[PDB]
C-alpha cells in the first residue's frame, strides 16, 4: 500500500498510517552548496543531525468559527534547539525544510485544508500608508490568526482571508506548492521545500524565506459527539543546513 | 595419538551494530502487532542514526551449565555422639530438593532437568556445654550410607543395616577435606520433572503434585563407634552441584514466599511495591 | 491500586490539555519497582552488571473507531528529568501513530561511559528516564467509551549481556520447611 | 591422550585435561559451549513475518 | 629556525615567535572513537570547527608574592561557546586538548614558572573527615589561589602549596605530561592532551577529566621598573570532540 | 603436538658503554635545555673518556608484573564462636583495597589498573581466657561466603541465606592448607581506578572521590556449626595477588600519611629532613 | 599439551608447564616478559631532538 509514508530524520522519526504522497518543492530536492556557485570565502560549518531534526511547534483549535493560521519561517525556529544558537552565531545561512501537517478526525467529520507554502509573501499594513513593527507578523513559534471581515487596527496587518493579506485571490494560492487536508480521505501534508532565494546564502533574522499558510476552504462540521474541536500541529525539519561568517552572539 | 588438540569452540560474541543514515520511506520497522505472540526484532540501528561498533561482549556467563553449576546448600542436620534417645543419635533424610529455598527457586525455573551430581558433604562438631568437660577424646570418624527404595533401614545406631555390601557409603574423619561422590542421572524417565499436575490413583484419587515422584531414596549417618564419657553434637551439610545439563520449557520465577516443602501451596501477594503517582520518578 | 490488576493499564481520557504527561519512570531495570519482578528483572536480579540496548512495546488497546497520536522520549542522564513537552522532545524520541497497526516499539539505545552498568544502579551509574506525552489527543465518535488503556511490553535486544552471577534478594525463608 | 583445547580470556593459551574414571559422571563440567538460538520463543509464528514490511 | 611555531584551529590561530617544542601527552595524539571500541549505539554528532577552536580563559596577575593558581577541565570550558551548549545539550562527550599558556616579560625579569596536566587530580578536604561543595575546586573559569601556609577553612580544599593539595612531593609533578616556562629563554608552554579515562567516554559535567597547575618554582623579581605584574593568559582549544545522547538540556 | 617448545624472551640485557677518546669538535652533548619537558638522553660516554664495558645486568625484577606479583593482607577481623551479641558471632566486610597502608601506597602509584587475583585466607583459633578451660572440642570448620553486590545479606550466624545456592563459598576445616581462589577481572570500566575526580549526582553533588566507583560486593565469615561450651575466638586475614598485571599513567609516591579509609584527606608535611647547611655533607 | 621454556640463569635449563584449568584466569603469573620502551616519558616533545645538536 501507498497509503503508509515513513520519514526518518536525524534521532527524530514521523509515521503516518492515512497520507497522500509528498509533494517535492519545484521537483528539486534540497542539496548544499556548490563551488562554483558560492561566494563567501571561509570554510562553512554543517552540523547535520544536530539541526537536521523534526521540532514540533506548538499546536492550533480548530473550531466552527476558525478562519485560518499563517507562520513565517525561518523565524518561526527561532529559539527551537541547536538551530537556533546556530541562526544566532551566524551571519549567513542556508537550507530547505520539510513541512509536515497533521490533523486526524473521525470518519463522520468533514472539512477542508489547504495547506501552502508561499516565498517571498510580502504583507501590506492595515491602513494603507501606515508602518506596522515586527510584531503583528512574526513573533516566534505562535500562530497569527486570519480575520473574516476587514481588519481596522493600524498597528497590525491586513488580515482580509479573501485576500491573503497580499492582494490577491485567495483562490488562486493553488499555484505554489500546496496539498490538500480532506477528511474524507487524509490525515496529512508533507511538503518538501528547497532553498528559494535570489542569492546563495543570507541571514535569517532579517529575512522571511516563505510562509506557511493554512486556510479552511470547507469548514468544520460535526453532530452530536463529545469532541468539541479538532487540535491541529505542525511539524518542520531543516535539510542541508550550513551556516557561515562567526560572529557574536545577537 | 600423545595429543588430541580439541578444536577451539569459537567465542561467540553478540551482535555488532552497522552504521545507519536518514530514511525516508515506506518500511516501517517500528510498528509491529503483538498480537501475533511474536516478539519484534528492531534493533536501534532501525529507528536512529546509529555508528558503526564492534561488539566483543559474550554471553558465557548466562549459559544453564554456568548459572546451574554452582553448590548450594541442601540440608543440614544434627545428631548427637552419645544421648538417652535412639532417635537423636543418626540421621535419616528422604532425598528432595524441596527443603532450601534459593536452590529450589533456582531450579523451578525449568520444567524438566536432565544432568549429572556432584555431591559433598562438610561435617563438623562441637561440645556441648555442661558442668564438667575435661576429657580427651581422639579424632572422630562418620559414616555416609545412600539407601536406593525399598532397601532396608537402620532403627538405631548400632544396627546390623550399617554393615553394607551392596548399598554404597563413605567413612570420613574429621582434619581432613570434605568428602565428595559423582553420582549419574538415575530417573526413571527420561528427565527430572519439577512439577507434575496429577495425581496418584488411576481414578484421580490420592496423592497430588510433584510429591508423587519422589523416590530417590535416604541418606544415613552416623558416628562410626566415638561414644564419649560426655554428649558431642555433630552437623552435617550437604550440597549438589549439577554437571553436564539440559533444560526444557522455561516457565516464569516464582513470586510467593514458598511454606511447605512438598506442595505449591502460597498466599497471595502484591504484583509489586507502589509508587506516588504514574508520574512521580525521584 | 484497590484491584491488583489495574496496575497493568494505563489511563487515557478524550479530553486533556494540549500538551500532558502520560507516564513517568526511571530507566532501572533490575531496581525500579516497575521493572524488579519483570520477566526481564527477574533474569537481572541474578546477576550483578548488565549491558546492551532495551525494548518498550506499547499497544492501544482502545476501539477501534478512536485515534490519537503519542509521543514516546527517552532521556539520557541528566541533572534533572523532563518537565514540559518541549523538554523531552530534544532527547531521543518517536512519534506513535495509532492505525491498523496497534503497536510501537520504541528501541532504547545502549548510552554508556561505561561498557557495563551495575543491577544495583546508583548516581554514578544512572540510565535516564523515559516519558509519553500526548501528540494530539486522543478523539472518538459518537457511542464510544470515554476512556482506554494502554500496556507496555519490555524485552531486551539481541545486543544484551549480563556478567557475575549473584544471589537474588526477592526470596528469603526463616526457618527450615 | 591427552584433550589441548583454549581456555577463556578481549583480543590479548592451553590448558590440558586427562580423565581418570571409566564413568563419564566423572569428567568435569563442559561449561565452554556457548551455542544459541531464542528464535524458538521469540518467533514460533507459522509464518515468516519481514521486520520491515506491515505485521498484517 | 625552530624558535617559531604556528597553531591553526578552526577559524583561530596562534603564533608564538619564542617558544620551545610542543609535549604531545604520553606521545598520543587525539583521535575520534574507534568503531571496534565504542560501546553506545547511536549515531555520534561530530561539530568540528564549531567547537574545535581556541577559548581564552580569563586572565591572573603574577606578583613577586603569587604562589601558583589551578583550572580543572572540561567544567573550566562550560559556558564556552558552542562547546558549553553541546556538553549541556548531551549525555556523554569526549575529546582532547591544547592548552598553551602565555607569559612574557623583558630580558631584566627572572622567574620560572611549571606548567602541568593531572588527569584524575584528586582533592582533599582542609579539614580530615568533612566534605566540601563543589564550589571550592571549579566555578567556571575563575582560577583558584594555592596558599603558602596550611589551610584551615572547612569549607575548602587543602590549598598547601608543597604538597600540591594532592598528598604528594610538588616536586614529584614531573612524571605528568608538562613544561616549563622560564623568562631568560621561554615565553608560552603548548601541551597536546589526549582523551585519557578508563572508559570510552563520560559525562563532561560529573567527571574532571585533568587538573591544570601553574606553580612559580622561582619566584618573580625585578628592579627599577614602571612594570609591577607580569599578566598570564590561559588559551584552549578541544580537538575531535564528539557527542552523543541527546537529551534536554541541563 | 606432545611439546610446543615456547621460543625464548631472549633476555634483554641493559645498554653497554662504548669506548670514548679526547674529543674537541662544536658538537655539545652535555648543553641542553629542560624547558622542552624532555628529559636528556646523555651518557657518561658523552663527557668523559670510558672503556668497553659489557654489561649482563637485567631489569627483570622491576616489571609491574613482579613490583605487584606479592601477596599483601588487605583486612583482618575476629568473629567468637558463642557470645550474647549476635553482631558479633561474624563478619560482614565491603571489599577495598584502601584498609592497609603498604598495599594502599604501592597499588596508587598507577591510575588505572587490569589484573586477575588471587586469593588466600589465613584463619586461626584461640581459646578466650576465663576460670574454667577444661573442655575437649573436635575440629573446627569455617565458611567464607562472597555476596556480590544486590544480594541477600545475612543478619545471623544461624540466618537462611548461607545455603548458597548460586553465591560461591568455601567450607575449610583447621588443620589444613589456607584456602585459595582465584578471580578474574570483574570492573565493569575497562580497567580499576585507583582515582576518581568527579561526583555521583549529574549535578555535582554527593559523594565524591574514589568512594563512588567501589561496589565489588562483600564477604562474610562464620564457624559452621561450632558452639563450645566456652568463648573460642578466631580471627580471619586476607591476602590479594594480582596476575596477569596492565598498569597506565603512573603518578607520584605518596608523601603525607593516610588518615581515612575512603577519602584523600591528609596533613601538610615536610617536603624532607634538614641538615645543619648547605655545605654540610658529614 | 606441554609447554617448554627456558628458565632464568649470567652465561652459565627447561622447565614444562601444563594447564589444568578451563578459565584463563587460572595459569600461574606471566613474568618472563621484559620488553620495556621509555621514550613515552622521557621524550614526549613532537620533533625529535638530536642529542649531539643544540637543544634550540
Ligand atoms: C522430583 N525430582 C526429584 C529430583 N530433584 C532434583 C534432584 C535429583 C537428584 C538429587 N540427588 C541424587 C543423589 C545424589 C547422590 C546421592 F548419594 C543420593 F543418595 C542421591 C537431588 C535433587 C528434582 C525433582
Ligand atoms: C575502585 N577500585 C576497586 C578495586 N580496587 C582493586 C581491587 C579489586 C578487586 C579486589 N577484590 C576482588 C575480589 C576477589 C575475590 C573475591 F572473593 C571477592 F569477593 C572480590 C580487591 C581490590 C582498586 C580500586
Amino acid at each position: 500500500s501507498d497509503r503508509v509514508r515513513s520519514i526518518t530524520l536525524g534521532n527524530s522519526t514521523i509515521t503516518t498510517q492515512e497520507c497522500a504522497n509528498v509533494v517535492v518543492g519545484y521537483g528539486r530536492w534540497p542539496t548544499y552548496l556548490r563551488d562554483d556557485e558560492a561566494t563567501a570565502e571561509d570554510q562553512p560549518t554543517q552540523p547535520d543531525v544536530a539541526t537536521c531534526r523534526f521540532y514540533t511547534l506548538d499546536s492550533i483549535k480548530w473550531e466552527k468559527g476558525s478562519v485560518g493560521w499563517w507562520w513565517k519561517f525561518p523565524e518561526a525556529l527561532s529559539d527551537m534547539g541547536l538551530f537556533g544558537q546556530n541562526m544566532q552565531y551566524h551571519y549567513l545561512g542556508r537550507a530547505g525544510y520539510t513541512i509536515h501537517v497533521q490533523c486526524n478526525a473521525s470518519k463522520f467529520h468533514q472539512g477542508c485544508l489547504l495547506v501552502v507554502c508561499v516565498p517571498e509573501a510580502e504583507m501590506g499594513g492595515a491602513v494603507v500608508g501606515q508602518a506596522f513593527s515586527a510584531t503583528a507578523m512574526a513573533n516566534g513559534d505562535k500562530a497569527y490568526e486570519f480575520t473574516s471581515a476587514t481588519q481596522s487596527d493600524q498597528t497590525k496587518v491586513q488580515t482580509a482571508i479573501h485576500n491573503a493579506g497580499m492582494g490577491v485571490g485567495v483562490g488562486n494560492l493553488t499555484i505554489y506548492p500546496h496539498q490538500w487536508i480532506n477528511l474524507r480521505t487524509n490525515n496529512s501534508a508533507t511538503i518538501v521545500m528547497p532553498y528559494i532565494n535570489s542569492v546563495p546564502m543570507d541571514n535569517m533574522f532579517r529575512h522571511y524565506n516563505f510562509t506557511l499558510m493554512v486556510i479552511p476552504f470547507v469548514k468544520l462540521d460535526y453532530a452530536d459527539t463529545a469532541s468539541t474541536y479538532v487540535p491541529i500541529t505542525v511539524t518542520v525539519a531543516p535539510m542541508c543546513a550550513e551556516y557561515n561568517g562567526l560572529r557574536l552572539a545577537q | 595419538g600423545d595429543v588430541e588438540e580439541a578444536i577451539e569452540r569459537a567465542v561467540v560474541h553478540v551482535a555488532d551494530t552497522m552504521r545507519s543514515g536518514p530514511s525516508n520511506s515506506a518500511s516501517v520497522p517500528a510498528l509491529t502487532a503483538v498480537e501475533t505472540g511474536h516478539t519484534s526484532q528492531v534493533t536501534p540501528s532501525d529507528t536512529m542514526q546509529t555508528r558503526h561498533v564492534k561488539n566483543y561482549h559474550s554471553r558465557s556467563e548466562s549459559t544453564v551449565e554456568n548459572f546451574l553449576g554452582r553448590s548450594a546448600c541442601v540440608y543440614m542436620e544434627e545428631y548427637k555422639t552419645t544421648d538417652n534417645d535412639v532417635n537423636k543419635k543418626f540421621v535419616a533424610w528422604p532425598i528432595n530438593t524441596k527443603q532450601m529455598v534459593q536452590m529450589r527457586r533456582k531450579l523451578e525455573m525449568f520444567t524438566y532437568l536432565r544432568f549429572d551430581m556432584e555431591v559433598t558433604f562438610v561435617i563438623t562438631s562441637r561440645q556441648d556445654p555442661g558442668t564438667t568437660l575435661a576429657q580427651d577424646m581422639p579424632v572422630l570418624t562418620h559414616q555416609i550410607m545412600y539407601v536406593p527404595p525399598g532397601g532396608p533401614i537402620p532403627a538405631k545406631v548400632d544396627d546390623y543395616a550399617w554393615q553394607t555390601s551392596t548399598n554404597p557409603s563413605i567413612f570420613w574423619t574429621e582434619g581432613n577435606a570434605p568428602a565428595r561422590m559423582s553420582i549419574p542421572f538415575i530417573s526413571i524417565g527420561n528427565a527430572y520433572s519439577n512439577f507434575y499436575d496429577g495425581w496418584s490413583n488411576f481414578d484421580q484419587r490420592g496423592s497430588y503434585g510433584y510429591n508423587t515422584l519422589n523416590n530417590l531414596g535416604h541418606i544415613y549417618v552416623r558416628h562410626v563407634s566415638g561414644s564419649s564419657p560426655h554428649p558431642i553434637t555433630s552437623t552435617i551439610r550437604v550440597y549438589f552441584k549439577p554437571k553436564h545439563t539440559r533444560a526444557w520449557v522455561p516457565r516464569p520465577p516464582r513470586l510467593c514466599q514458598y511454606k511447605k516443602a512438598f506442595s505449591v501451596d502460597f498466599t497471595p501477594t502484591p504484583i509489586t511495591d507502589t509508587r506516588k503517582d504514574i508520574n512521580t520518578v525521584t | 491500586t484497590t484491584d491488583q490488576m489495574e496496575m497493568f493499564r494505563i489511563p487515557v481520557t478524550i479530553n486533556a490539555p494540549l500538551q500532558q504527561q502520560v507516564f513517568g519512570l526511571r530507566l532501572q531495570p533490575g531496581l525500579d519497582s516497575v521493572f524488579k519482578h519483570t520477566l526481564l528483572g527477574e533474569i537481572l536480579n541474578y546477576y550483578a552488571h548488565w549491558s546492551g540496548s532495551m525494548k518498550l512495546t506499547f499497544v492501544f488497546c482502545g476501539s477501534a473507531m478512536a485515534t490519537g497520536k503519542f509521543l514516546i522520549a527517552y532521556s539520557p542522564p541528566g541533572a534533572n528529568p523532563p518537565k514540559t513537552r518541549k523538554d523531552a522532545m530534544l532527547g531521543t524520541h518517536i512519534i506513535w501513530d495509532i492505525g491498523l497497526q496497534s503497536s510501537c516499539v520504541l528501541c532504547v539505545p545502549w548510552i554508556s561511559q561505561t561498557h557495563y552498568r551495575l543491577v544495583q544502579q546508583d548516581e554514578y551509574t544512572s540510565a535516564g528516564y523515559v516519558t509519553c506525552w500526548y501528540q494530539t489527543g486522543m478523539i472518538v465518535p459518537p457511542g464510544t467509551p470515554n476512556s482506554s488503556s494502554i500496556m507496555c511490553f519490555a524485552s531486551a535486544c539481541n545486543d544484551f549481556s549480563v556478567r557475575m552471577l549473584r544471589d537474588t534478594p526477592f526470596i528469603s525463608q526463616d526457618n527450615k520447611l | 591422550g591427552a584433550q589441548v583445547s583454549t581456555q577463556k580470556t578481549a583480543h590479548e593459551i592451553h590448558y590440558t585435561n586427562i580423565n581418570y574414571y571409566k564413568d563419564a559422571a566423572s569428567n568435569s563440567a563442559n561449561r565452554q559451549d556457548f551455542t544459541q538460538d531464542p528464535s524458538k520463543f521469540t518467533e514460533p509464528v507459522k509464518d515468516v513475518m519481514i521486520k520491515s514490511l506491515p505485521a498484517l
